[PDB]
RNA sequence: UUCUUCUAAAAAAAA
RNA sequence: AAGGCGGCCCCCUGGACGAAGACUGACGCUCAGGUGCGAAAGCGUGGGGAGCAAACAGGAUUAGAUACCCUGGUAGUCCACGCCGUAAACGAUGUCGACUUGGAGGUUGUGCCCUUGAGGCGUGGCUUCCGGAGCUAACGCGUUAAGUCGACCGCCUGGGGA
């Protein structure tokens, strides 16, 4: 806000792999704080996504995220007499942040029949670098892309 | 297409466009591009980077001419009024001597009337 | 710090152009009084000199006309 | 405002010196003071004005001299 | 960059 | 004197200021009526017309847009000779003269001391800002007065109508 840059909150890890940005992603996919059932959700998901691409579960977590981080993003600032999307860098941790959002919000809407399925289906889409996870990580970039001018 | 070795590049940068023309030393151009027909229409192609890939076209659509050494023209006020100069420095151009060959009357024919904004 | 006023010339000869050069820009214009410290009354004095040297052709203009 | 570039010397410090020749020349400011008509009354008013705040500046700055603020 | 207008009724203290 | 006057050169020409004298001897100041000069726009006659640009046309903005913004564009802006005689024609302060503390500059002469370098000490003209007494409703003016006086002229008597 205006006056005090806050200080980061602590996280802790989960409980199967001890990884940091896992135990924010089951953050990110609880809803209406049944951390529980996400876990088991997303849990499911790690060990059919083992199966379908033969390494382990934190390995393949991560290459499937890494297509799906940006590294730019449009922010408006309208110092003109219209909306100006200026192209910044995307720092780590929302870079991180972004990339868990649109995994979740894209599994969200395949049509399987269960989530771990559905999130199962996307990860692996997302490593095979396809999906509309990574659909809205090319429209994003070809944005910043045709507004590349502003800086 | 008659090989030159050093050439001029004359950069009209307005308010609104700029035009980057390279020529042989005796002002017969050889190709030419503009960042409103480099893909930027309106508020983009009055910006920097806009000029900078115009630079960088003109400097790809003259390469046949085999040219190396180049002295610039700067003239206008405008955005790209040193940007274009770096595209043609990093297109590979031995930029030898920059001229301003922008125009000012001696107090010679009566300016447009001031806009009411 | 008028070098007119030390050497106490009578008036400024249009003809010394070694020494009206120093008075000039590169692109041709008169370096102001307020810079070069010139008195008001040499420094118009030399910007008839200067004028009347241009017609004369022995000094440019503007560093661009050819 | 001709610069041409010496040998052994990059050129973003020739575009700089380029620049700096430009700003001392006065070209920017020329070209943006001619883009429109300017009245006579509005110029005399601004040299004016100009003169004005130049030195009243100056009268400021020595009374601040002066005194203190804490 | 554009961004107009709100009719017609109020009351206030006195060593 | 005011309106105003900006490249350079020549011809004709007005005013202002400085240092030493010499000269005429109140010849002076103001001025109703009168006369002359008087920005810009406009008018007449004859030229000229690049840029700018009332009117006008088209394109936008908007509920509308006879405007602001954009693209063109005619009188006009320019020259010669007349007419018009008006402006926030302003320092919103009529002209002339005398007296009343000062400071920092700008510009233009001129005298003295060793110009012992572009130094120091005076004395005139024009002009900018700050400020003391005093004046003023206040803001401010303040030796270039809106201070203290004298001579003459023009003007004002509630707002609207005007």
């Amino acid at each position: 806000p205006r006056r005090r840059v806050i200080g980061q909150r602590k996280i802790l890890p989960d409980p199967k792999f001890g990884s940091e940005l896992l135990a924010k992603f089951v953050n990110i996919l609880m809803v209406d704080g049944k951390k529980s059932t996400a876990e088991s959700i997303v849990y499911s998901a790690l060990e059919t996504l083992a199966q379908r691409s033969g390494k382990s579960e934190l390995e393949a977590f991560e290459v499937a995220l890494e297509n799906v981080r940006p590294t730019v993003e449009v922010k408006s600032r309208r110092v003109g007499g219209s909306t100006y999307q200026v192209p910044v860098e995307v720092r780590p941790v929302r870079r991180n942040a972004l990339a868990m959002r649109w995994i979740v919000e894209a599994a969200r809407k395949r049509g399987d029949k269960s989530m771990a399925l559905r999130l199962a289906n996307e990860l692996s889409d997302a490593a095979e670098n396809k999906g509309t996870a990574v659909k809205k990580r090319e429209d994003v970039h070809r944005m910043a892309e045709a507004n590349k001018a502003f800086a | 297409r008659k090989q030159v070795s050093d050439g001029v590049a004359h950069i009209h940068a307005s308010f609104n466009n700029t035009i980057v023309t390279i020529t042989d030393r005796q002002g017969n151009a050889l190709g030419w591009a503009t960042a409103g027909g480099s893909g930027f229409r309106g508020s983009r192609k009055s910006t920097p980077f806009a000029a900078q890939v115009a630079a960088e076209r003109c400097a790809d659509a003259v390469k046949e001419y085999g040219i190396k050494n180049l002295e610039v023209m700067v003239k206008g006020p405008g955005p790209g009024r040193e940007s274009t100069i770096r595209a043609l420095n990093a297109a590979g151009f031995r930029i030898t001597n920059i001229t301003d060959v922008t125009p000012i009357p001696h107090n010679g024919c009566r300016p447009p009337k001031k806009r009411r904004v | 710090f008028c070098r007119f006023t030390a050497e106490g010339v009578q008036e400024i000869d249009y003809k010394d152009i070694a020494t009206l050069k120093n008075y000039i820009t590169e692109s041709g214009k008169i370096v102001p009084s307020r810079i070069t410290g010139t008195r008001a009354k040499y420094q118009r004095q030399l910007a008839r000199a200067i004028k009347r040297a241009r017609y004369l052709s022995l000094l440019p203009y503007t560093d661009r006309h050819q | 405002p001709v610069i041409k570039v010496r040998e052994n010397e990059p050129f973003d410090v020739a575009l700089r010196r380029f620049k700096r020749s430009c700003e001392k020349a006065g070209v920017l400011a020329e070209v943006r003071r001619r883009e429109f008509y300017e009245k006579p009354t509005t110029e005399r008013k601004r040299a004016k004005a100009s003169a004005v705040k130049r030195h009243a500046k100056k009268l400021a700055r020595e009374n601040a001299r002066r005194t203190r603020l804490y």
